[PDB]
């Protein structure tokens, strides 16, 4: 479903360039729960940000669905990332002057499909996260954890095609990150719908299929599972990441 | 580093982000200056009227100096309290308050005396057309001459020296108390105070449609009847600010479920919370800017029926009370080359009931219903009516009277005479006056009677209540000609001014509704640009509080286009609240007692309203500029 | 684009409004100035306004369309001649990009044959060395092997040669001459050339030629027969490769058949192809394959036709059409 | 600036002006007018028409200067947001010749990468045969002849090896490594890769090591040991090197001490400039002169600081100067 | 520097009188990174007032590097703390009519030392905080990271002793508070300088070396670290939090 065909980035001030970007070269098909990870100074960071549309790519070719952006009009590249890519921040980006439900279905009403198909659409995503007990709260009254399941639930409410993950679990404890993955990765498998993650917590990338050890702009491999036990993988990456 | 640049930056950088502020301390000093000038040119004292001539626009400058120090005063107040981060940031740096106040008081000298040096300078250009202006409305023939009138120098100068030393004071206050170095769901209460204010409203709408109706009919019944009025709508504006505007929101978002678009989310989550913060400011717009409509459409439809009402007031184009003086004026005529066709029509003066008649109260008396006077007229004399015996018919309208004596059809009436009493029936009633006021007392119509009765009328002659001259010596005119050869003549005849003329009793309250409705027209336009830079500046704090919520909704996808797209409509809102409701109650003000000034109404008061409106939209129209550019710096 | 226009003085447009109405106003106002001759004079001015307005819009909306016409045309020179100072600016900005371009263009080319040119330089103090290891060669005694480093020697000196013309190819356009060749002694040196090759394989040859004169260039064609002869030679094995050269009409044909193995007819129309190798016998994974590909764009430029009939399991004939005498007295004529 | 806005709009300002003179020359014949009372139209208009050109002025000659200060030097994105239809017009040509130039460099880049790959592969295609031929060759039993072509062979390798070398120092920056190397190992193969042509030239070895372990990369050093110990040799005929090298405090000293001819005092600071050739002796032409460039130049990531000391007629005395390993320190671990 | 010993603040508004301050003990050294963090409405804003002498101080016994602060007039306390301390607020003061450069500056601008001296302290410190490229810029055109490191480098140029400081991260997003703890606990090591941070979300005090619970007054149960690994030592933070 994505196609990427040696894409450059070079980070410069017009006076010094410094590269970060050295030969890559990403196939991922659809349905599958990718992640990324290694080092900290690595851009892996920056990866996640090219393959999207928000950094322009300096030379190569990104097919995304078929569909071709790497020679695209502005106008019309901001629609496409309108009409597709969900996103899930770092940060819960919520409104504290709308509830639950209100921010949850902002985004759909461009598009307005009515009111009948929009109300059932919510009550189908929101019955699955859990947050259905929430349709009438306001965002300052419930902890931490819920806040980021309602993002989640606004990414994954017009159906696109990849859900582009920005390290979700990142302040939370055990139980509501425990619970939060195994409500995303339910919600991966009910619906055909792929999820690029990059995660720093092993156990979060435990419940991964493919790993990606992006290390200063190469592959190094990449682990791929298989029909195996939880703890086997958890240990195998445990391994791999001492390697490091 | 050095202090001067650091207050020339400053000072330019306040120019640019106020320049509202700076045109209106231009214009009010050009309108102070020109209305000085005015009040000494000896010209002004052409206007003849009642009014004392140049003793109304020492009025109007009392009252428009306290406007524009209104104005002053609380536009430098929100200037200051904009600036406490950087007086905190001084003080915590190390530098002293008397070191601060130097700085932030430094920099309005410069800024303000520059307008009141331009004012004065553009106050000496424009004297000329606001004098021709004034002249053109009360129809004078004079020179106006342009001329520089060194008193009002003077006293434009001391009167905003003196505003200046009030602002310093009122700054140092705050500076010196500021030391400290210091860097939602609805309740039942206030639903009840929501209800209240819309019940409070319409009552005084209520009262206000009686009035003069079968009630309140007494000289000291009716000041507690006004005052209830404007009390209670006054009080339900305030309430209405501060209440009934989230509770009508609440309902408005609270029957939509969660479905909201961007324009909806942009307005409904500022007008439910900002709005009612500002409840004894938008409380003194929306009154006073329904004194101002309501005033001026009363005072202009008091000037179109002038000319009616002059040739209602005395039915001839001359009226006579002697002999004498009417065939000596005729004499004059008589070398003047223009024929004039006397007519003469004795009055006979009684008094009749016509109780029954009356459709309405008994309260309606204004006198006795058996003992009111009424003049009665000849059938002969009149040559566009023949009645017969027993048939009495009205002549004239009065349109007050149509609204407070109500007449049925026709009945009996009883003719009050010495001995006896000939019973009459109303026949119909005319629209065209036969006698001057003097005789027919206030605005009681005259009667038509046969000529078979009024050969035992005039034979009896009730000697009780008889005026001093009971004939109608009017003198007419030719066609449509010279007549001020003619009028001049007439005001030639009379030197104990005794004697009415159908060109003076039209222009005397011509000159007096043009002065009035001159002077409030300027008023009027005073305060709204006024309030429209007040309104304009506190949308700038607005726009500046939701910086945050523009960036967290750009990262989502929404594009600057829908961003201003719904700010549109915000601003639609924001702005057109106070101006329904001021357009509210200037209707209503109109609509209660128009009759008592003239004739015609729905001509003046739509031209009014459209002038108000369409000056008042720019202000709106500006503040669009300024969202977009706080959007586009929060990427 | 007259939307255009108008939306660009849309503040002018306003300026003469508000004076006229200005003008009317306080001759509206005074008892002197009569009323209607002011407003006959509004009448007739607002008229030459319209005409005024036509008039600068037909002169004022030709540059900027010009260069909007240029911003993807072919052409660059479409701009017009400034005339006001505010389009002499946007020529001087646009005129010191166009020669910023050229000027990088310039740069990057220079620096190319600059590379070019050493590499030449090295490869011709490589070819020395092997010229003095002929000389060692053509000193030796034993036979088998004098023939095995005469066969490995060989092999280095086409490839080498190769290298030489196709990179001489790239210049091709700045070496062009006619002249007039004698075929024989080319062909018997270059046989000759070849000795150890054909004592190892044991190779033989047919001779039979009719046609002996031939109007192009004599290096080129003389390469061109280098390298046909030795992809007949690497493509067949002890079969006796019969040379048929003879005027077939006004067109010389150099039609060489060899009893090999062929080219198998499918990959007969790509043997021309840049990189093209055989697969169907390891031997020609050595070969780089780059000989066919430079011959037929050497070919072009001088009218010679390769007709290629192989046919496989039995051998590939290359019919060379010479170009007719008579078409080249443009070319001397020019 | 002020010039050319009241050149550029040359007419907008006489249309209005040609208005007030002609109601100032009307308002002088006809008596139904006055003068004195026009005059009061034309000062208030003039007024107006003044605060509107100053307003105007500011707002409109703005986008201009902002072109007029980037010019073509930096800071390609200084030109303000267009707001009018013209501003506009030009900016989209300014975006496109901008996007052009990009596409031209790029393009110019990938077909440069594509002929340096090209290169590659000639290389690598003629490295291969060299491996075939040593192969062969290593079959004689002569010894005269057979030294001949083995030394002629060592040549034609060196020089490719050296051609090898410039195109991997090309890209050498992004092949660091450090470790531990023993020396001996390195010596013997540079003196076995020299065994016949040292023998031709009958120069022995002594080899004294009194160091052990060197902290730099393998290749580059040992090719840099190789074109010392070639330029040594050739200084000399029929002379002993002597070879020595002892731990001088915590840094490794190689000193390769010579009884030949030796270099000039003057042209011993010289050895490592560009194309440096030795007209004393006509033997010394065969000497590229670039190894010694490229050496230095390699040698600067090694952080091997080389010591000659050289006399005329005397000898050579090469002497490396290892780093100390303390100062791989700094760079080992970060 | 600090060694609290009662600290109590004075209350008693009309009628209802709160305590919240009842007598709080901390001892510090040079060279920490002591932060506390309590609840919402423990007044830890009431504890700045207190320790920075922003308010009057009614209680407690404290001595700033050796040197009691009961002991002066209020001009004297005011020179102390402009020439001994150091502030960083939450939301960042910068004058819009003045460069970056000018704005770091300022602040020495008004005792009237030699410009060549200075402008190395603003070279030195602009470059390891790393906003020297923006030294000729106003505040309106850098994004809201920017600024905030801008004026944390404004408290780090007067030479001070203790860097008190408020949550800088309140309006900032995961990134750019990210990046502003790190360079702050970067230049913590090259100069000795004490740090007590008063934060309300765990992730910025995840960074420390101590923290300190307080709920309604003495209550002590301070953490230690030690030899954590900044998640280990964050789980344990925020459980600890949550329990309490
Ligand atoms: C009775 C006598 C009536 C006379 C009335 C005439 C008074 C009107 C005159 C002058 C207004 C004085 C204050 C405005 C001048 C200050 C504005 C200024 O200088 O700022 C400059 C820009 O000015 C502006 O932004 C405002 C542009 C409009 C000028 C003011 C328009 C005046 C009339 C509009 C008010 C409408 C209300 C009318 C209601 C009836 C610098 O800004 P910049 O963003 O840095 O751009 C620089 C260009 N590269
Ligand atoms: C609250 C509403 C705010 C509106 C403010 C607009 C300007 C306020 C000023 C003056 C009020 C004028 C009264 C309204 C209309 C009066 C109607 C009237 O007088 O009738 C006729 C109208 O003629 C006039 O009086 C001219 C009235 C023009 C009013 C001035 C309007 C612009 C005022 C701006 C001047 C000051 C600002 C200076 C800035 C450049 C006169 O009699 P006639 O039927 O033409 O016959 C004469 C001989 N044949
Ligand atoms: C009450 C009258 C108001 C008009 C006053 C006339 C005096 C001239 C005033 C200045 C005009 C300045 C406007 C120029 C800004 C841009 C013009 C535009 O966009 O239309
Ligand atoms: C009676 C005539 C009324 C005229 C009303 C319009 C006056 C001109 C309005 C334009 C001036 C302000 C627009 C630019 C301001 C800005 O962008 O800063």
């Amino acid at each position: 479903i994505l196609e990427a065909n040696k894409i450059r980035k070079s980070y410069g001030n017009k006076l010094n360039k410094q590269e970060v970007l050295k030969g890559i070269d990403i196939h991922i098909e659809k349905g599958e729960f990718v992640s990324i990870m290694g080092a900290s100074g690595s851009g892996k960071t920056t990866l996640l940000n090219v393959l999207s549309s928000i950094d322009q790519v300096s030379h190569g070719t990104i097919h995304i669905n078929g569909n071709d952006m790497t020679a695209m009009k502005e106008k019309q590249l901001a629609e496409f990332r309108k009409q597709h890519l969900g996103f899930i921040f770092q940060d819960y980006n919520l409104l504290d002057t709308l509830t639950v439900k209100e921010n949850i279905l902002l985004p759909l009403s461009i598009t307005k499909l009515s009111k009948k198909e929009a109300n059932r659409k919510f009550e189908e995503v929101a019955k699955e996260l859990g947050i259905y007990e929430l349709r009438d709260k306001y965002p300052n009254e419930i902890s931490g954890g819920q806040k980021q399941r309602t993002s989640a639930g606004r990414a994954f409410i017009h159906d696109p095609s990849i859900i582009f993950a920005d390290e979700p679990t990142g302040a939370l404890d055990s139980k509501s990150a425990s619970d939060l993955l195994n409500k995303l990765s339910q919600l991966n498998q009910k619906r055909n719908a792929t999820i690029i993650m990059v995660t720093h917590d092993p156990v979060a990338a435990s419940y991964c299929g493919r790993v990606i050890f992006i290390k200063d702009g190469q592959m190094y491999t990449q682990l791929n599972k298989g029909g195996q036990d939880r703890q086997t993988f958890f240990q195998d990456i445990m391994k791999t990441q001492g390697v490091l | 580093m050095n202090i001067n640049q650091l207050i020339l930056r400053n000072l330019k950088k306040n120019l640019r982000n106020y320049y509202l502020y700076v045109f209106a301390l231009i214009f009010s000093v050009a309108l102070y200056f020109a209305f000085v000038t005015l009040q000494y040119d000896p010209a002004i004292n052409e206007v003849k009227a009642s009014i004392k001539g140049a003793a109304a626009i020492k009025t109007a400058s009392i009252l428009l100096v306290a406007v524009v120090a209104i104005f002053i005063l609380y536009a430098n107040t929100i200037f200051i309290k904009r600036r406490s981060k950087e007086i905190g940031l001084f003080q915590l740096i190390g530098m002293t308050k008397h070191k601060i106040f130097r700085i932030l008081s430094a920099e309005n000298v410069m800024l303000y005396f520059g307008s009141l040096a331009i004012g004065v300078a553009a106050g000496f250009s424009i004297s000329k057309l606001v004098l021709m202006i004034l002249f053109k409305i009360v129809d004078v023939k004079a020179d106006a001459k342009l001329h520089f009138s060194e008193q009002a120098l003077v006293q434009t100068v001391i009167v905003f020296c003196g505003i200046y030393l009030l602002i310093m004071i009122m700054n140092y206050t705050f500076i010196k108390k500021q030391s400290i170095l210091s860097l939602k769901k609805i309740s039942f209460f206030q639903m009840l105070i929501g209800a209240l204010g819309i019940v409070l409203i319409l009552t005084g709408y209520y009262v206000s449609s009686e009035l003069f109706g079968g009630k309140f009919k007494t000289i000291n019944e009716l000041f507690v009847a006004m005052s209830f009025i404007l009390g209670s709508v006054i009080i339900g504006t305030f309430l209405f600010y501060k209440g009934s505007v989230t509770f009508i929101s609440n309902i408005i978002r609270k029957s939509k479920g969660g479905y909201l678009n961007i324009s909806e989310v942009l307005s409904l989550s500022s007008i439910m919370f900002r709005m009612k913060s500002n409840a004894l400011l938008l409380t003194i717009i929306t009154t006073v800017s329904a004194l101002a409509i309501g005033l001026l459409s009363l005072a202009y439809i008091s000037y179109y029926s002038s000319e009616k009402t002059a040739e209602q007031n005395v039915a001839a184009d001359f009226s006579f009370m002697n002999e004498k003086d009417a065939k000596l004026f005729e004499n004059k005529l008589r070398e003047s080359n223009i024929s004039f066709v006397k007519k003469a029509t004795p009055v006979l003066q009684a008094n009749v009931d016509i109780a029954n008649i009356m459709d309405g109260t008994p309260k309606e008396m204004q006198g006795d219903p058996g003992n009111m006077q009424l003049a009665v007229v000849s059938d002969k004399d009149v040559k566009g009516v023949d009645v017969a015996a027993g048939e009495a018919v009205f002549s004239g309208y009065t349109d007050l009277l149509q609204k407070i004596m109500v007449f049925k059809d026709s009945g009996v009436i009883k003719v009050k005479s010495k001995h006896e009493t000939q019973p009459l029936k109303y026949k119909g009633l005319r629209e065209e006056f036969l006698v001057s006021y003097t005789f027919t007392s206030g605005g009681m119509p005259a009667v038509i009677v046969d000529d078979s009765l009024f050969k035992q009328l005039d034979k009896d002659k009730d000697p009780r209540i008889q005026l001093a001259q009971s004939t109608f010596i009017g003198v007419n005119v030719k066609h449509d000609d010279q007549m001020e050869k003619a009028n001049e003549l007439f005001q030639q005849v009379n030197k104990k001014n005794e004697h009415l003329s159908r060109l003076d009793t039209s222009a005397a309250q011509k000159s007096l509704f043009g002065m009035v409705m001159f002077i409030v027209g300027f008023l009027g336009l005073t305060f709204l640009i006024t309030s429209g830079c007040i309104l304009y500046f506190k949308q700038m704090g607005e726009s500046e509080d939701e910086k945050p919520s523009y960036t967290i909704l750009r990262k989502l996808g929404f594009t600057q286009g829908d961003l201003i797209k719904g700010i549109r409509i915000k601003q639609m809102y924001n702005f057109g609240i106070p101006l329904v409701v001021g357009l509210f109650h200037s209707y209503f003000a109109v609509q209660s007692g128009w009759f008592l000034f003239g004739s015609e109404v729905w001509a003046p008061m739509i031209m009014v309203m459209v002038l108000y409106t369409a000056l008042y939209s720019i202000f709106g129209f500006l503040s669009v500029l300024y969202y977009k550019k706080v959007i586009k710096s929060s990427l | 684009m007259i939307k255009a226009f108008l939306i660009e003085r849309r503040s002018w447009i306003a300026a003469f409004l508000f004076q006229q109405a200005l003008m009317l106003f306080i001759a509206f106002v005074d008892p002197s100035i009569s009323f209607g001759n002011v407003l006959y004079m509004v009448y007739l001015c607002i008229l030459f306004f319209i005409i005024f307005l036509w008039f600068r819009y037909r002169k004022e909306t030709a540059f900027y369309k010009s260069l909007k016409t240029w911003e993807n045309n072919l052409d660059v020179t479409a701009i017009n001649e400034p005339e006001t100072p505010f389009e002499a600016m946007v020529e001087r900005s646009i005129a010191g990009q166009t020669e910023h371009l050229k000027q990088t263009a310039a740069r990057h080319r220079l620096a190319l044959e600059n590379e070019k040119d050493e590499l030449m330089a090295w490869i011709h103090e490589v070819k020395t060395p092997l010229t003095a290891m002929h000389l060692i060669i053509d000193r030796m005694e034993e036979k088998a092997l004098k023939s095995q480093l005469s066969y490995e020697w060989l092999r280095i000196h086409l490839l080498l040669d190769q290298q030489l013309h196709q990179k001489r190819i790239s210049f091709i356009e700045n070496d062009l001459s006619v002249e007039f060749i004698q075929l024989q002694p080319l062909i018997f040196k270059e046989i000759k050339d070849l000795q150890s090759w054909c004592i190892q394989k044991g190779i033989g040859f047919d001779i039979q030629l009719e046609a002996k004169e031939v109007l192009s260039d004599a290096k080129w064609l003389a390469f061109i027969i280098r390298q046909l002869l030795t992809n007949a030679v690497k493509y067949s094995e002890a079969s006796e490769i019969e040379i048929k050269s003879f005027q077939k009409g006004e067109q010389t044909q150099l039609q060489v058949k060899d009893c090999g193995r062929g080219i198998d007819p499918k990959d007969v129309p790509r043997i021309f192809d840049k990189g093209f190798t055989s697969t169907t016998d390891h031997h020609d994974q050595a070969s780089t394959g780059m000989g066919l590909y430079l011959a037929k764009k050497a070919a072009a430029p001088l009218l010679i036709h390769i007709d290629v009939e192989s046919e496989f399991g039995a051998g590939t004939v290359f019919t060379l059409t010479f170009p007719i005498r008579n078409q080249f007295e443009h070319v001397i004529s020019v």
